[PDB]
């Protein structure tokens, strides 16, 4: 239970690419919080919400 | 006061998209179960959650309350397991609907 | 320091126009999630636009 | 000391002219509402002002 309150995940900047008519690629920077033990990127999932999707 | 039960339809959507567009037609007295994460595939059959899964529930309102759910309301509810401790629900509605997908809690 | 790349055109089947507002979460296995908010600007000028 | 309330008449005059010449005959205990600018048509029905109307 200490590991759950200790760890975290900190977003620090989002960029996007364009060049035909509209944005079509997103780049997200990322860095762990300074108490996290071991973040494993094989099982982290991203949700997005747009246009009823 | 509405009591629900488990419904005989599920999905293994671990990798796919569009949560509101797959197998949502077996409602009106039960809820539906989707799986978002399972490493050691212990929830793919017969619905057993071990330490570290993620499971979403889908409930239909129009065909279970016989009506709608307008704004400026306040609803409670509980999700009692077999032997554990329940989680409490409170989703007091916003005063305006803008988009086709609104957040509630 | 790890960057992520997501394609939008082949995952939303369309585009992402201006003057929109999108949320989202990056839930780890057991930690606490980071929240996303990138309300778009009202004009596209260059070939590489900042969002947050 | 006079307290007013909303009146059941409005207009969608976004493009027209002569503010003092359209639908000004439902007064004497309420006020009347006119719309001058709305991009994402969120104030045309049921009177919701978003950021920038």
């Amino acid at each position: 239970s200490t590991e759950q309150v200790a760890s975290g995940l900190l977003i620090n900047g989002i960029t996007g690419s364009v060049g035909t008519s509209d944005v079509k690629l997103l780049a997200i920077y990322l860095a762990p919080n300074a108490g996290s033990s071991a973040i494993d990127l094989a099982q982290t999932k991203v949700m997005l919400d747009y246009n009823g999707k | 006061s509405v009591v629900l039960g488990y419904g005989g339809n599920q999905d293994m959507s671990s990798g796919n998209s569009s949560v509101f567009s797959n197998d949502t037609g077996a409602t009106a007295t039960t809820f539906q179960v989707n799986i978002l994460q399972d490493y050691d595939d212990s929830a793919v059959d017969n619905a057993v959650i071990n330490k570290g899964d993620a499971v979403a529930l889908i409930v239909d309102v129009n065909a279970s309350f016989a009506g709608e759910i307008p704004e400026r309301t306040a609803i409670s509810g509980k999700v009692q397991p077999e032997f554990g401790a329940p989680g409490v629900i409170s989703f007091t509605t916003p005063a305006s609907y803008t988009t086709t997908l609104v957040e509630l809690q």
